[PDB]
DNA sequence: TTTCGGGGGGGCC
DNA sequence: GGCCCCCCCGGC
């Protein structure tokens, strides 16, 4: 946080601030934290209100070159931590990732500095493709395609023959609805885990809760009141 | 074959092989028809192995002309552990060989085990280091040297060994203390294996590395009395006879400064 | 034989089948008795013979009985980090050679050395390769090092300096002619005039390609049962090659001039399935040689040609840098 | 079982489009003891899977449907512990490497160069119990191998081509190394006409007993669908339920969710441009991202919907479509997506 | 022939405090202590060849007398420093009985103190202070943020100077003084231009002549010493234009045998210090010269690249 | 090694054995020869590009000090040996604190390719070296200046190994042909002397090919079309063809031309592309947009090609850019 | 978070 | 004593 105020603060890159606080002390600065100033630049370089904008140009434009230099501080970034280990490029990649940008938008932050969130991000996406990654492989011997085209154009029509039905009919779709997960070697984690993954406007957590209490608990025991195949043995 | 050598019990081979092994990793043979001598120098340069196992320590051995061979050690120990402990063993080579052959054969049985080893291209000299005159030559059982040097090793790492008339000196001078050990010259007409023998010119002080001594009492179980030449300015030698041969270590001293 | 792919099937069993490397193939026959043979660095462009000389030169050095305890052939598929290159490749190169039998002594050669090929070197890492340099000149008298790559460029330089360099030129319908069409006669493949012409200039250098091509043409004629000659339009239509009429009505919307035509037009020819490199040589072809063009028109799209012939060699998406490329060119 | 696996042909002779292709891959089917190794490339959806399943059952026999899973174990020079979903048939074995990322090129090294190096025991259709045939290895997403584990195939098909062959699917041939490109024949398949999928989906329709007003409708999907012949199936089955299976004129075509928060994002960008914009496409494009959406589909889709707008001039979307070109190189020479994504909404912005 | 001669850094290493030039405070200070007693733990830091070590060598031998080799334990990079040595070695050390006159105590010496672990430095810390009546800690680095926090509030710190021009020529005419080397005000000129500060260098260049060539003069001096290439290349980023930059680069780098890595990585480290150009330009160089270095790292090293590089800069700069 | 001398490469067979046989670093040779014949034998590095003389010189240093026995009396180890903190705090430090075995004298540590290791035994040498200066000296090679830490570069007196000059190389040549019974036209000599870059390994490795070219060597002359075919690089009437064509005449007689002179002997676009901005760096430009554009271009398809891509398509480009940016002339 | 390689420090044996 | 494993940096 201290690293991120000081850098994206307008004083130091002036004629006088760059003569007192120069850009070997701005690497340094970088340096004292390599593995995060990277991430909090990119995350607090648009809230701020500049005090370098250079004659004639907006605060968008600003904004614009410095996603750019974020870009190739990422290229750079990508080539360090490669088969390689081209770790002698780490001072580039400080003027490339956090002090380009940051003079580039150099000025007074407009709010509270916040944590970067791209790691947790990160997590979810990890997360999220394992699930779907556990599904693909619970269905590959019903279906012809990948995880990303399972994902892209399968998953709605899933959603159509597997959620649907406990809408409309009630209890009577139990046996349905198992019957497709049957022909898909589906089970009940992959069932919530394929009704967790759509998003916009057919975000279905705010049905599923709304479904009546006794529905689901007929379906859970339909389910475990039978015998299912397995797709794949010892997983 | 050119070279045709037997070893009655593989152990006696094993046991050679096991007494310098842990201070050298590639081995040069070179074999005539008076025996088998072999070298062995040490990563450092500080150690010198040097083997001259004689013709009389074999059932039969016939070697046509001079032969090299380079080796590796860790590979011989490696493929030695293969056979057992109660089979003849045969080394054959021919002309120019490209690899040793190790023949392990049990007369109880029809079991016969050929474990060819790839020779290495070792061009070297022995420059036979065995200074004319030296200045001290002490002898005395292997197992007090052993002990003596297990001890002190383990306070310091430096050991110095002062020859003085009638005086031999181990100091070793570490952290928590320091430890002297000294014994002098004696004799018992009842057990001369345990006597101690000291012929002594000029008075010697020299200081060696504790994990060399280390590695060269290994030999001990080899031999059951040690011979400690000292000389200044010329490596010490730690020779321990063998039945035929004997087995020579070569320890350069450290610089005093 | 009958159950292998034409390219494997002829590959040049021994140095005189080498088709157009003549310049390095004949210090290669030369050091057969010479016995002096150097540290070599093999480079070029894909399919033009390298992996085959090198296998060809062994099998004339030391024969098909010594070869396997002379030769020590590491490639990618093998693991060649810097505790693998100072180990076992320091432990191969270290070892005396292996002997020859008196067969071998009366037929073959028999250099006193032994070979060690790091094929595809340019997958190695820097490194590693500098593990090497001590490990060729110390033991230069018992071994001998071939380097095989297709960029000469990744490979460090004191490696370069302390190998022969071989370069191995790209093979087209002047220098190769004569081995495709010795291929097409022992196969019994009826073509017509100037079918394998077009194949090596298809192929573009690669004999390799050549040769698979040649094999697709002579399956589908078997398959079709006509016995009537190849012709040039099947080896065009196996090879990926977009029609000609395709690419005028290409050109004809780019002279046009609308965004929204090109764009609905290429949206429709994505659909084809060709790939965009090819688009983007047939159109270099098309425009670097037409004279209805001025020269600054020339100089602009070939910097343009390069800029989109760069980018796809990235494994960028096709159909975004074609609609680039050709509006671009259209507003020329 | 959704209609659109359910109809799927298992043969040469059931393809029902691109009738050139099928000729090309009966002529390589009838001698396949020679055959080289296959490149299929084309567009997603046209079918190339089912190709290359015909295609080898052609080759083999009925029996490489007889499909099994299993889990194989691999261990990286850290220890770490990997593992990978094989789907194999008596006849054929199916490999996906990209699934472990960087660690593909451990499978190009362990598993198949052990396939390709050992025969393997045929108690079935044999005599002597050893088979005396060659197995078919399939790579899918051959394009998103990395360039190291491209490189390892090299030399394995070029050594133990007697025994092992590869039929490699992709849907592009860039990012494919040139020395891969040149050791396969490569095999181009182009996408079903907007007839033959009307044909398709009339059949499918007629099997379902589906009530149709009129067979318009199968056009419209057809159009909708642009040339993706498995969207077209599900598209159909949606609408069918959605509509009580029963199809009328009036009946909308039924969008996936992610393409219709990307047609918002571009609506958004379009009417507003400014940093808090920007920061909100920030969040749209976290949300995108964190659900298993690529950033490329996304790169792509955004692109397009914007040049698809009737609002911009030429000089805004030749702009655009340059920006989304350098942003596409960036994507895939970088690492983190979100920085190149929200570079290319910036510069969109700058330049509208 | 095989007898070697103590080069003249070891056979004029000062062994009196009274005799490091240089840092004349710390210096006194140091004197001052020695005088009296009382030697409290210490972090000297600086760059290479000033005389850290030496000042440590001297203040403890000049502190403890003839206990010298009872009283002093001196640890380095090439020994083993790990949590294991300093959790029983040094601790043993503190712990132990010495007699010693009324204000003297032991002086356990860290030479290079910044290669230490995290582990070891901080169980350095309680043992710094249980046993602070008998024992102190001097320790010796070129990089003080290599030193935790508690170590560093635990120590008086004592960062030292590059040695001006002066005290180098003060300190080389003391040695030629006493060798009776003929030289010349131009060669000492040249030697101390050399250095850099670095008395180690002067020294050693100064020996390297007069036993290359004999008389001390710019000419010898540079036959066998090159100007710093950092120089060199600050000349050629400042040319007016770009075809004087070329010539530089040609004539004085690439003919000269410089690599392109070398040459490129002192491009931009001079650039990153160079105080009479705007920052703007500054971070602008620096991205051309990163694209440089990648395309160099790639592979792609060629006279051909730091042209285009020279012309790209002289793009920006205008 | 195996059988005679004859049996081995030029670059290994010629590699010199005393320190007089070293050739283009006299003040170097000079300078050791005086260190090692009084005794003042300082830390010595040898700095310096591929293929100079650094390893050779510092074995014949050595081989002059001790003897024939160098080998049994240095402690050498290179980038094919480990040398990790454990090596430095071991082996290095036993060498250096002992004795020599053999026979009296001080003992020499090689550090070749020292560029190679890591900063923490680069860190440890320091005390090693300064420690055991009274019986030990220290040599250290190296091609990259910037791997190397500033203590250890303190630590060492610096020679710069420049590139070969052009009176070595063909005195080399000379011995080499008067040796191997050879003949070697003047322009022969020119065109080795100019594509070998100050290296001696180029200038053996091509003088064995153009033998091993040569029919009947016994009577044969080598001739500058000998190394032009055995190393295929482009004549210089060929680049000079090209550039003309470029330069006077239209897009389609240029392309034609530059095709026409490749397929003649199969040559590749980078040769002719160095050979290009070879003869351009010698130009008088007008305008030194020229040049930028000229230069910043040609690095762009350099770098191109050094990844693959369409060899047609970079040619077309590089007759663009050459027009394009000599249109700025005026 | 994070793709090798090197070093340290502990745990089985 | 030796493998075997886990954790942590990497610019100047
Ligand atoms: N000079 C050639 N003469 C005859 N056939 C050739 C020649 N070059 C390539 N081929 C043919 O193409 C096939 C492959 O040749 P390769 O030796 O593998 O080329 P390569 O250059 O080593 O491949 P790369 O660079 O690793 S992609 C051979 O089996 C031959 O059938
Ligand atoms: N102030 C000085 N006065 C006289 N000689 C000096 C001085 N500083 C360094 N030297 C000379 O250079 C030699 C080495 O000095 P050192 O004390 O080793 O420098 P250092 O700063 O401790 O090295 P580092 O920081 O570990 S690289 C001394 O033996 C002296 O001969
Ligand atoms: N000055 C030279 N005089 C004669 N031959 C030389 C000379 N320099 C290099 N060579 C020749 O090139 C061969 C290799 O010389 P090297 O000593 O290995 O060069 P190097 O500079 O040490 O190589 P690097 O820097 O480790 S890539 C020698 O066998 C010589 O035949
Ligand atoms: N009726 C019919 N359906 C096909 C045909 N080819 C493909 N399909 C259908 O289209 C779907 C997608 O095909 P697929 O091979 O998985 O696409 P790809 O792998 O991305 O090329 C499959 O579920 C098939 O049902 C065909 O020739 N005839
Ligand atoms: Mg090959
Ligand atoms: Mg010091
Ligand atoms: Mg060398």
């Amino acid at each position: 946080f201290d690293i991120a105020h000081k850098m994206l603060d307008g004083q130091i890159y002036s004629d006088i601030g760059s003569r007192n606080f120069t850009l070997n002390d701005k690497i340094a600065l970088y340096f004292d934290d390599f593995d995060f100033t990277p991430l909090m630049i990119q995350e607090n370089y648009l809230s701020t209100r500049p005090s370098v904008l250079k004659p004639g140009q907006s605060h968008l434009e600003a904004v614009a070159e410095a996603a750019n230099c974020i870009s190739l501080g990422d290229i750079v970034e990508k080539k360090i931590r490669s088969s390689e280990q081209l770790w002698s490029l780490l001072p580039l990649h400080a003027v490339l990732s956090s002090v380009y940008p940051a003079s580039k938008v150099a000025g007074h932050m407009a709010g509270r500095i916040n944590f970067t969130a791209w790691l947790g991000q990160n997590s979810k996406s990890a997360k999220y493709y394992r699930l779907l990654q556990e599904i693909h492989y619970h269905t590959r011997l019903g279906t012809s395609t990948d995880k990303i085209g399972l994902r892209l154009d399968y998953l709605p029509t899933f959603r159509k023959r597997l959620l649907d039905p406990f809408l409309k009919q009630g209890a009577d779709a139990i046996s349905s609805v198992i019957e497709v997960m049957d022909d898909y070697y589906l089970t009940k984690e992959d069932w919530d885990s394929i009704m967790e993954f759509f998003v916009g406007p057919d975000v279905t957590t705010a049905i599923i809760k709304k479904i009546p209490a006794t529905v689901k608990s007929g379906f859970t025991r339909k389910y475990n009141s039978m015998t299912h195949p397995v797709a794949i043995y010892r997983t | 074959s050119m070279l045709e050598a037997k070893f009655e019990e593989a152990s006696l081979f094993k046991r050679i092989i096991d007494g310098f092994k842990d201070c050298v990793q590639l081995v040069n043979f070179q074999c005539k028809e008076d025996g088998i001598i072999a070298q062995a120098v040490d990563d450092s340069r500080v150690l010198l192995v040097s083997l001259e196992i004689g013709v009389e320590a074999f059932q039969e051995y016939r070697c046509d002309h001079p032969v090299t061979l380079g080796m590796d050690l860790t590979s011989l120990s490696k493929i030695l552990r293969c056979g057992n402990n109660t089979d003849t063993l045969t080394l054959i080579a021919d002309n120019t060989p490209d690899s040793i052959i190790l023949l392990f054969e049990d007369t109880k049985k029809d079991r016969i085990a050929e474990y060819s080893l790839k020779l290495m291209d070792i061009d070297a000299d022995f420059l036979k280091i065995e200074e004319l005159q030296y200045d001290s030559t002490l002898s005395l059982p292997s197992s007090e040297f052993s002990k003596i040097v297990r001890d002190l090793s383990q306070l310091s790492d430096s050991i110095n060994i002062m020859i003085t008339k009638e005086t031999i000196k181990f100091v070793a001078d570490g952290d928590i203390g320091s430890g002297s050990v000294i014994i002098k010259p004696f004799v018992d007409m009842e057990h001369p294996e345990t006597s101690i023998k000291l012929e002594m010119d000029q008075p010697v002080d020299l200081t060696f590395g504790a994990k060399y001594l280390l590695d060269i009492i290994k030999g001990s179980s080899l031999s059951d009395r040690v011979g400690i030449r000292l000389s200044s300015e010329a490596p010490a030698l730690f020779q321990f006879d063998l039945k035929s041969g004997f087995l020579q270590f070569f320890l350069a001293p450290k610089f005093n400064d | 034989l009958a159950q292998q792919p034409w390219v494997e099937k002829y590959r040049p069993k021994n140095l005189d089948e080498v088709t157009a490397q003549d310049h390095a193939v004949t210090v290669l026959k030369k050091t057969l008795k010479s016995a002096n043979l150097p540290h070599m660095l093999f480079y070029g462009p894909p399919g033009t013979g390298k992996t085959s000389t090198i296998l060809a030169l062994t099998k004339e050095l030391y024969g098909p009985d010594l070869m396997k305890s002379r030769i020590l052939e590491l490639n990618a598929s093998d693991e060649r980090g810097i505790s693998i290159v100072r180990e076992k490749v320091k432990n191969f190169a270290r070892l005396t050679v292996s002997k020859p039998s008196k067969h071998d002594l009366e037929n073959y050669p028999c250099p006193p050395y032994k070979i060690i090929i790091l094929d595809e070197a340019d997958s190695m890492t820097a490194d590693a390769q500098s593990a090497l340099r001590r490990t060729m000149e110390t033991y230069s008298g018992v071994t001998r090092f071939c380097l095989i790559c297709n960029y000469v460029t990744r490979i460090i330089d004191p490696l370069a300096s302390r190998c022969s360099k071989f370069r191995f030129k790209a093979l087209d319908a002047s220098n190769a002619i004569d081995r495709l069409r010795f291929i097409s006669e022992q196969e019994n493949v009826k073509c017509d005039d100037g079918v394998l012409e077009r194949i090596l200039d298809i192929s573009a250098g690669d004999l390799r390609r050549g040769i698979t091509l040649l094999q697709s043409a002579s399956k589908g004629a078997q398959y079709l049962g006509d016995g009537k000659n190849i012709t040039s339009t099947q080896v065009e239509e196996l090879a990926g090659v977009v029609p000609h009429d395709i690419l005028i009505e290409i050109v004809e919307k780019v002279k046009s001039g609308d965004f929204d035509e090109i764009k609905k037009y290429v949206n429709t020819f994505m659909k084809s399935g060709w790939s965009a490199a090819s688009v983007v040589n047939q159109l270099h072809e098309y425009y670097i040689t037409n004279d209805n063009f001025d020269t600054n028109f020339k100089n602009q799209i070939s910097w343009l040609l390069f800029t989109t012939d760069s980018r796809l060699n990235n494994g960028t998406n096709e159909h975004i840098q074609l609609l680039n490329l050709l509006v671009k060119i259209s507003q020329l | 079982s959704l209609w659109v696996d359910k109809y799927r042909p298992k043969s040469l002779n059931a393809l029902s489009h691109n009738e050139e292709l099928t000729n090309f891959l009966k002529s390589l089917s009838d001698q396949p003891r020679d055959l080289p190794h296959l490149l299929l490339y084309g567009p997603n959806g046209t079918g190339k899977k089912t190709r290359c399943m015909a295609l080898l059952e052609s080759i083999f026999g009925p029996g490489v449907y007889r499909l099994k899973i299993d889990v194989r174990q691999f261990v990286t020079a850290s220890n770490r512990k990997l593992e990978l979903n094989v789907v194999s048939s008596p006849y054929h074995l199916e490999i996906t490497p990209s699934d472990m990322g960087n660690n593909d090129r451990i499978v190009i090294q362990e598993l198949l160069k052990e396939v390709a190096q050992m025969e393997q025991v045929d108690f079935q259709d044999s005599k002597d119990g050893l088979a005396h045939r060659y197995k078919c290895v399939i790579i899918n997403e051959a394009n998103s191998l990395t360039k190291d584990a491209q490189a390892a195939l090299r030399r394995t098909m070029e050594k133990y081509s007697k025994n092992i062959r590869l039929i490699m699917v992709c849907d592009s041939m860039s990012p494919i190394i040139a020395p891969i490109k040149s050791r396969c024949l490569l095999i181009r398949c182009p996408a079903p006409s907007d007839s033959e999928i009307s044909t398709i989906l009339s059949d499918v329709v007629t099997n379902e007993r589906i009530q149709l007003e009129t067979k318009d409708i199968l056009k419209r999907i057809a159009q909708a669908s642009n040339g993706n012949l498995r969207v077209s199936l599900l598209m159909l089955e949606s609408m069918a339920l959605n509509n009580e299976l029963a199809l009328k004129s009036s009946s909308p075509i039924i969008k996936p969710d992610w393409i219709i928060v990307i047609h918002k994002l571009t609506r958004k960008i379009v009417k507003e441009r400014s940093v808090n914009s920007l920061i909100e496409c920030r969040a749209v494009l976290y949300d995108l991202l964190a659900h298993c959406i690529p950033a490329n589909i996304i790169l792509k889709e955004l692109t397009f919907s914007l040049l698809d707008v009737e609002t911009l001039n030429t000089t805004n979307k030749s702009s655009i479509i340059e920006y989304s070109s350098v942003f596409d190189e960036r994507l895939s020479l970088g690492n983190k997506a979100i920085f190149h994504l929200e570079g290319f909404i910036a510069k969109v912005m700058c330049c509208l | 022939t095989l007898s070697l001669q103590l080069p003249w850094v070891e056979k004029y290493r000062p062994q009196v405090l009274s005799d490091i030039v240089g840092n004349k405070e710390t210096i006194d200070r140091l004197q001052q202590i020695a005088k009296d007693g009382n030697m409290p733990h210490m972090i000297i830091s600086g760059m290479p060849g000033i005389g850290k070590t030496t000042s440590v060598h001297c203040l403890a031998h000049e502190l403890l007398g003839r206990s010298y080799a009872d009283g002093v334990l001196e640890l380095n990079a090439s020994d083993d420093r790990g949590i294991d040595v300093v959790r029983n070695q040094i601790k043993h050390f503190a712990q132990k009985k010495l007699h010693l006159p009324p204000g003297k105590h032991k002086i356990v010496i860290l030479d290079e103190a910044d290669s230490m672990t995290a582990g070891a430095q901080q169980a350095l810390r309680r043992t710094m202070e249980l046993y602070s009546n008998s024992t102190r800690f001097a320790f010796a680095c070129n990089q003080s943020n290599k030193i935790i926090e508690p170590l560093q509030s635990r120590c008086a710190i004592l960062r030292y100077s590059k040695l001006s021009d002066e005290d180098v020529l003060k300190r080389l005419l003391q040695i030629i003084k006493l060798e009776d080397v003929k030289y010349t005000n131009d060669g000492l000129e040249a030697i101390i231009f050399t250095a850099e500060g670095d008395m180690r260098q002067a020294i050693n260049n100064l020996q390297s002549t007069v036993a290359g060539h004999g008389l001390v003069n710019a000419d010898n001096v540079f036959k066998i010493v090159d100007s710093p290439h950092p120089l060199i290349v600050k000349k050629m980023l400042l040319a007016s234009n770009l075809e004087d930059s070329i010539q530089i680069l040609r004539t004085d780098l690439w003919k000269k045998g410089y690599s392109s890595i070398d040459i490129v990585t002192t491009s931009f480290r001079v650039t990153k210090n160079l105080a009479q150009v705007k920052e703007s330009v500054r971070l602008e160089m620096i991205k051309e010269i990163g694209l440089t270095h990648m395309r160099i790292l790639e592979g792609v090293g060629t006279y051909l690249q730091l042209a285009s590089m020279l012309a790209k800069i002289h793009k920006l700069n205008n | 090694e195996k059988r005679s001398k004859e049996n081995l490469p030029w670059v290994e067979k010629y590699r010199p054995e005393t320190l007089d046989e070293v050739y283009g670093q006299n003040e170097v040779i000079t300078t050791v020869r005086k260190f090692v014949d009084e005794g003042k034998l300082p830390h010595l590095l040898f700095y310096g590009p591929p293929g100079t003389g650094k390893t050779s010189t510092i074995v014949a240093l050595a081989r002059e000090i001790y003897g024939k026995n160098y080998s049994n009396m240095v402690l050498e180890l290179n980038a094919s040996d480990d040398r990790g903190i454990d090596v430095v705090r071991n082996q290095i430090k036993d060498f250096a604190s002992t004795r020599q075995i053999f026979s009296k004298g001080f003992k020499l540590i090689i550090l070749d390719e020292a560029d190679a290791m890591t900063n923490a035994a680069q860190n440890a040498l320091r005390r090693v070296i300064e420690r055991y200066t009274k019986n030990t000296r220290f040599c250290v090679l190296a091609n990259y200046a910037h791997k190397l830490t500033p203590a250890l570069l303190s630590r060492c007196t610096r020679f710069r190994f420049q590139p070969l000059p052009q009176e070595a190389i063909e005195r080399r040549i000379a011995n080499v042909l008067v040796h191997e019974k050879l003949k070697l036209s003047p322009n022969a000599e020119k065109a080795l002397i100019e594509l070998s870059n100050g290296d001696m390994r180029r200038v053996l490795n091509v003088l064995q090919s153009c033998k091993a070219t040569l029919d009947n060597p016994d009577e044969d002359e080598i001739s500058d079309d000998v190394i032009y075919e055995c190393c295929g690089a482009p004549r210089p009437s060929d680049l000079k063809a090209v550039l003309k064509s470029i330069l006077e005449d239209d897009w389609g007689t240029a392309h034609y031309t530059l095709n026409k002179v490749r397929s003649a002997k199969g040559l590749a676009l980078i040769d002719l592309i160095e050979g290009i901005v070879k003869i351009l760096e010698d130009y008088e430009l007008q305008n030194e947009e020229t040049r930028v554009h000229l230069l910043t271009k040609l690095a762009d398809i350099e770098y191109s090609i050094s990844k693959g891509g369409n060899d047609q398509i970079q040619g077309s480009a590089v007759i663009g850019a050459i027009k394009a940016s000599f249109e700025n002339e005026t």
